[PDB]
């Protein structure tokens, strides 16, 4: 999201956002998902819902 | 802080034990419900899991709120849950005896009922209602026992209502000097009658119409004078109490050089309407508005004391109800359902108790409580509800089966229960087929990978897809066969059956739109069946009759 | 053991046979991972829409197979429809946009 | 149903009131019926073979 | 229907009415004697559609053409029995009730939407402790909890302009009486004036949550169930097992319990009973609902006639055996088989043996088609 | 053996000893081979180790 947003903005004249990348465990990097019907298959269903 | 030290060792270690968590608990909270509350707050946050005697990932982002809830529940406990105990606490706060003062509280209740009945005896609309109901009931439209459940032979009752007509004509058609005494005698006679519960219900209903109309015209006078016209309470109380009926305290009020009075000009006729419908309701009764308001406020306060006596005695006897409801705890119905049903039965007991019968209250109300809980256990325990006396037969079979199981030694047979019980030898069989609970369809039959018994209960509404294919193939084939006829032929044989149209037709509508309901279309049909039953044509059709 | 069209469950229109588990082999999850690993997705779609659940999909598949037209008309799984109902009995308004 | 009814009309074959549910051998075994036992609820008249 | 994405939101009481097909009113399920379903219980005919395809319950209208008509005897729409699988029923609850998912998910959604400690909310629901709602500029704040004596005192303090509830009506008043954008502006102030990184940190946390909630389509008072929906009658069946023993699922039990207590509570309120009775009843209904939506999270499963903690709605989606993982990914499969294997080196590595019998039972449909195509047998039978 | 002592008597003179034989349960006996028969099928109870 950030890379497309600030990349198009630098494509225009304004300035983006200096981001500092992270590194997450797989049980923690699979824990965040845009889609929830995916993320309710394996996560705790109640909280996702 | 201490339970937070638990949390820091859990973040470091990554697990716990029951000795650990049981050691870091606050030094008084040993409610097993509360213990589970904290254990779930500790587990579900992560640390996960609490792990009895250990010795894989974890997923959670809301551990901070759980930790906060723990550190808040440390000093001041999250006292109680498990609403059986909540009810125990909330009813145990009672001085749980009413020793020979129950009759004082019943004195109080008799006060309330007698005040409301006397006020009723002051009430015109309900007296007129009972007179009009006397006429209707005398018209074969009702029983003499439904309009009244006896007084303290409804032919004596008829002369009683005739006495009511006499008292009321003398008391009403003389409208102050003697009319008061007329109401006095009517009082002395109506204080000794007796009404059905729903009869005093409609009494209270028309009276509640009365109080609500009076309060709504209160709003029509106040929100048209007090609120709408800047009219304070001082000059309003100055002029409302004292007339309250005639229009001498409003339109004479507008000309009083007052703030509200210099603005009431545009609220004149609506307030005139208010007092006019006020005196109209008065016409409905015949008394001043303040008489009506004082009378039904006396009614309301006696009623409040009566409801309060109800509340007080029942909260005295809740201990009784719990002790008695403990006795049925495996009828298939929850504890608290039993205790609430008992409380309702107790309410009906307090509804109809008299000290002039000499009973004591606990021995009296035990029966009502037990009978109500039995009605409940019969009516809403079994999944597929069965009537009452059916349950009677079931309990009879269970008692006699326990007795026969040792009288005959081995075990009973239906042929023999059909002669101990004098029942017709087949009701025993049907009762024994019906009286059993239904299996929890998610029952585990652990005998496999992991199943639930609902996972095996096959289907029988579906159609075998061979059937679907045959039906479609035969739709097509019959379509072709009807292609082998004429307009008269094909249309008549279609309409004679369900072929690709709406609901079928008999010779009436058929010969109607075909102009002949006679042997004409009958001959058409019979010859149709002739040509179709003709082999070398219908061989495929007979092939669709596989057998 | 072999099963082409046997009985069916009652809560979810899935295969269930009895006689010698007269129902299809469990096409579990790791197999779905397998099919996604290949690019094959039609076989998956029919592995859990036509062969298994979609109670119009399967009968139309059988009509097509007998009539020599190996098409498929999927629809939507009856299990996911049960999931919509079980989420919706709870106070959670789950709906499907239509565009 | 529809045209099924037309068919029964075409051949007059009385549609029966009874549904077959006989205990048929499981598809595949191939055997010798070594012994038949007939338990009866004692509310029924035992048949000829029993 | 190649539709779109899926959308999801909260349960509007208007929404849960428009979904339904007629109020449930009674805990009866079937008639014990003629096994048609009672009206109108957890099962029904006038509500959830008919039992038999294109037949009314009573039997007045029994033809395929008559579909669309509702009987004059029991209003049952002559329509396929598979409509018995897609209808839902509301329960016009007499006392309002809090939805356990939105009250026990850590955080409390109702909590951090109200900005209130979870302990005080579980106070206000279970009737330990009154709570003020919009207490006026007299002495008290808004969220200020109280107790028995404190409320009965404050009534003296101010006869009017004093608004203190307790129970689900209280939380619902707090929610609806709340307005969010006011809290958004006050939060922008708190981000401006107040300066402590933890303070304005949770300031941004709650302000993001609140503006995100308003950006949502939802409302505040939809977290308090006024209308609970009943699952249909064929996802929670009542099968005839061979022998009179009916094998019912457990949601029938849970629904029947919650409906029992709803009825009883309406009956208590009508009699003008004393207060402890109605309070115990509203606790009982709250726990019946909280068992119905999850049967968990609340301390003890209201276990069935087994010792089994009986299954419930969020327990029919949750867990590796629920619909997501256990039957929406790993399903059975028509057209399959299995057997013991062997070697057979006489093959080429792109082909396997397959027994004659297994082949003829896997490929039955294709074979039927091939036969009736080549004309070697007239019809599919 | 249902005994009932007299009140005004801790162990004072007995007033009734009604001696009657009561049924209870059917313990499934053991075959000669240590294999019970519970419902027609021959079952065996495996020794435990605790
Ligand atoms: C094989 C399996 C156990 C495996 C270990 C046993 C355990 C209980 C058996 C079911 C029940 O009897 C109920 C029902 C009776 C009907 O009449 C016929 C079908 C049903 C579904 C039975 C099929 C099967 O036989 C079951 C699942
Ligand atoms: C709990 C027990 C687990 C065994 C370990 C399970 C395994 C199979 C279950 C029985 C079968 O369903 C057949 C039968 C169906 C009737 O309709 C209701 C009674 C029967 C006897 C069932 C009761 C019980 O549920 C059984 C014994
Ligand atoms: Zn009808």
């Amino acid at each position: 999201r950030v890379k497309i947003a600030n990349r198009e903005l630098e494509a225009n004249g304004k300035v983006g956002a200096t981001y500092s990348r992270d590194l997450l465990g797989i049980t923690k990097a699979s824990l965040a998902t845009e889609s929830f019907i995916s993320a309710a298959s394996f996560q705790e269903t109640t909280r996702v819902l | 802080s201490q339970l937070k030290l638990l949390v820091t060792r859990g973040k470091e270690q990554g697990y716990l034990t029951y000795a650990e968590v049981n050691d870091h608990l606050p030094e008084d909270i040993v409610d097993s419900d509360q213990i589970e509350d904290i254990i779930q707050m500790i587990n579900d946050m992560g640390i996960q899991v609490m792990e009895e005697a250990p010795d894989n990932t974890a997923d959670e982002d809301a551990a901070e709120a759980a930790a906060q809830v723990l550190s808040s529940v440390e000093s001041e406990i999250g006292r109680t849950t498990d609403p059986v105990r909540m009810y125990m606490r909330e009813m145990g706060t009672v001085e749980l005896l009413t020793r020979e003062g129950e009759i004082d509280i019943a004195k109080r209740i008799e006060d309330g009922i007698n005040q409301v009945q006397c006020s009723v005896a002051e009430y015109p609309e309900a007296i007129t209602y009972l007179l009009e109901q006397y006429d209707r009931v005398e018209a074969e439209e009702a029983r003499l026992s439904d309009l009244i459940t006896g007084f303290v032979d409804p032919e004596l009752a008829r002369e009683k209502f005739a006495e009511l007509r006499a008292q009321y004509v003398v008391t009403r058609d003389t409208i102050h000097a003697t009319a008061q005494e007329e109401i006095l005698k009517l009082s002395e006679v109506f204080k000794q009658f007796r009404l059905v519960p729903k009869q005093f219900d409609y009494l209270v209903n028309s009276m509640r119409v009365m109080m609500d109309r009076v309060r709504t015209q209160e709003r029509l006078i106040m929100k048209l004078c007090v609120e709408q016209c800047k009219m304070p309470k001082k000059n309003f109380i100055t002029l409302f109490t004292g007339n309250e009926t005639s229009d001498t305290w409003f339109n004479a009020a507008i000309a009083m050089n007052k703030p509200w009075s210099e603005k009431l000009h545009d609220v004149s006729e609506e307030v005139h309407r208010a007092l006019q419908k006020l005196q109209q309701i008065e016409e409905e009764t015949g008394l001043t508005i303040e008489q009506v308001k004082d009378i039904n406020r006396r009614m309301s306060i006696g009623e409040a004391k009566a409801r309060r006596a109800k509340k007080e005695m029942v909260e005295a006897n809740l201990r009784l109800v719990i002790s008695i409801a403990k006795k049925y705890t495996n009828r298939g119905l929850q504890f608290l359902d039993l205790i609430q049903e008992g409380n309702i039965g107790l309410m009906k007991a307090v509804d109809k108790f008299e000290y002039r019968r000499g009973y004591k209250f606990s021995t009296y109300a035990t029966w009502w409580i037990r009978q109500a809980i039995t009605r409940s256990i019969a009516d809403q325990a079994r999944t597929i509800r069965i009537p009452v006396h059916m349950i009677e037969t079931i309990n009879k079979l269970n008692r006699i089966s326990r007795q026969m199981l040792q009288e005959m030694g081995r075990e009973p047979t239906p042929e023999e229960l059909a002669e101990r019980m004098l029942m017709p030898e087949d009701k025993i069989r049907k009762v024994l087929k019906i009286a059993k609970e239904p299996i929890s369809m998610e029952t585990p039959i652990g005998d496999d990978e992991d199943s639930h018994l609902g996972d095996f209960i096959e289907d029988t509404t579906l159609e075998l897809p061979l059937d679907s294919a045959t039906t479609e193939s035969l739709r097509a084939a019959t379509h072709d066969v009807l292609a082998g006829l004429t307009a008269r032929e094909a249309k008549v044989l279609r309409m004679r059956f369900g072929i690709d149209m709406n609901t079928d037709y008999t010779l009436e509508e058929v010969g109607k739109q075909f102009d002949v309901t006679r042997e004409r279309i009958r001959q058409i049909e019979a010859k149709a069946l002739r040509k179709l039953r003709h082999p070398s044509r219908s061989e495929v059709l007979r092939s669709f009759l596989d057998d | 053991h072999a099963r082409s069209t046997g009985s069916y469950s009652l809560v979810t229109q899935q295969p269930l046979g009895g006689k010698a588990q007269f129902g299809g082999q469990r096409f579990g999850e790791m197999e779905v991972w397998a099919l996604e690993a290949y690019g094959a997705a039609y076989t998956l779609q029919e592995m859990l829409t036509v062969k298994s659940d979609d109670v119009n999909g399967r009968t139309k598949m059988y009509k097509n197979i007998v009539d020599g037209n190996h098409q498929m008309e999927p629809g939507m799984p009856e299990s996911f429809n049960v999931l919509l109902k079980e989420i919706r009995s709870l106070g959670i308004n789950i709906e499907l946009e239509d565009e | 149903t529809p045209e099924e009814k037309l068919l029964r009309a075409i051949f007059g074959e009385k549609a029966s009131d009874v549904k077959d549910s006989s205990l048929r051998v499981p598809n595949g075994v191939s055997g010798t019926v070594i012994d038949v036992q007939v338990f009866t609820r004692d509310g029924v008249e035992k048949d000829k073979r029993a | 229907e190649e539709f779109d994405a899926i959308k999801i939101a909260l349960a509007s009481p208007d929404m849960i009415r428009s979904w339904s097909f007629g109020e449930v009113k009674k805990p009866e399920t079937i008639n014990y004697r003629t096994f048609k379903p009672e009206r109108d219980g957890l099962f029904c005919a006038r509500i959830f559609g008919p039992v038999k395809d294109y037949e009314c319950l009573c039997g007045k209208y029994k033809r395929l053409k008559h579909r669309g008509v509702i009987c004059e005897k029991c209003g049952v729409e002559v329509t396929q029995t598979k409509v018995r699988r897609e209808r839902m029923g509301h329960i016009e609850l007499a006392s309002p009730t809090a939805h356990i998912w939105f009250l026990k998910s850590l955080p409390s959604r109702i909590g951090l939407l109200l900005d209130m400690p979870l302990r005080d909310i579980e106070r206000v629901l279970y009737f330990e402790s009154y709570v003020v709602i919009e207490g006026g500029m007299t002495n008290l704040e808004r969220q200020q909890i109280l107790t028995e004596e404190q409320y009965l005192d404050a009534l003296e303090e101010f006869g009017d302009e004093f608004d203190a509830k307790m129970g689900a009506e209280a939380i619902q008043a707090l929610l609806k009486s709340m307005d969010l954008e006011q809290e958004c502006e006050q939060l922008r102030e708190e981000l401006n004036e107040t300066n402590s990184e933890t303070k304005r940190k949770k300031l941004t946390k709650r302000i993001k949550l609140l503006e995100a909630f308003v950006q949502s389509g939802n409302k505040p008072e939809w977290m308090i169930l006024t209308v609970l929906p009943v699952l249909p009658p064929d996802l929670r069946p009542l099968v005839p097992l061979d022998g009179g023993r009916f094998a019912t699922s457990d949601l029938n039990d849970l629904y029947r319990r919650v409906i029992n207590r709803n009825n009883r509570l309406k009956r208590l309120l009508d009699l003008a009973a004393p207060d402890i009775i109605v309070r115990n009843e509203k606790r009982m209904l709250q726990e019946a609902v909280d068992a119905l939506l999850d049967n968990g999270r609340r301390g003890r499963a209201i276990t069935g006639s087994n010792k089994r903690p009986l299954k419930s709605l969020a327990d029919m989606i949750k867990g590796k055996q629920g619909r997501f993982r256990q039957n929406l990914l790993g399903k059975r499969v028509d057209y399959s088989g299995r057997s013991v294997i062997t070697v057979g080196p006489y093959l080429r590595l792109h082909q396997c043996g397959l027994p004659k019998k297994m082949a003829l039972e896997l490929f039955k449909p294709f074979i039927y088609g091939k036969l009736e195509l080549r004309g070697l047998a007239t019809t599919i039978k | 053996r249902l005994v009932i002592y007299e009140r005004e008597a801790p162990e004072g003179t007995v007033k009734d000893i009604k001696e009657q034989e009561v049924y209870m349960g059917e313990i499934p006996l053991m075959t000669d081979n240590g294999t019970f028969v519970i419902n027609g099928t021959e079952r065996v109870i495996v020794s435990q180790l605790h």
